[PDB]
């Protein structure tokens, strides 16, 4: 992964993902999410990441 | 019968009714400093605190 000052960023569109499945395992990182609940994100359809 | 606009009273008090009304129920569509303006997205989004 490259520097803060080239950080890289990319476009995630046109798939189906699910975030219950790496919700549960607590293994990456710590979540903490605003807007939209974390527990909450699988249920509704916004438009792209 | 010829002449219209003879009776300005009557027309006054229904449109001061009617335009009162529909400033009303044109006021349920402002956002009032929250982050959306139907509740249903905020029930459906967010966490109860």
């Amino acid at each position: 992964f490259a520097s803060v000052y080239a950080w890289n960023r990319k476009r995630i569109s046109n798939c189906v993902a699910d975030y219950s499945v790496l919700y549960n395992s607590a293994s990456f990182s710590t979540f903490k999410c605003y807007g939209v609940s974390p527990t909450k994100l699988n249920d509704l359809c916004f438009t792209n990441v | 019968s010829s002449t219209a606009s003879a009776l300005g009273k009557l027309q006054d008090v229904v449109n001061q009714n009617a335009q009162a009304l529909n400033t009303l129920v044109k006021q349920l569509s402002s956002n009032f400093g929250a982050i959306s303006s139907v509740l249903n997205d905020i029930l459906s989004r967010l966490d109860p605190p």
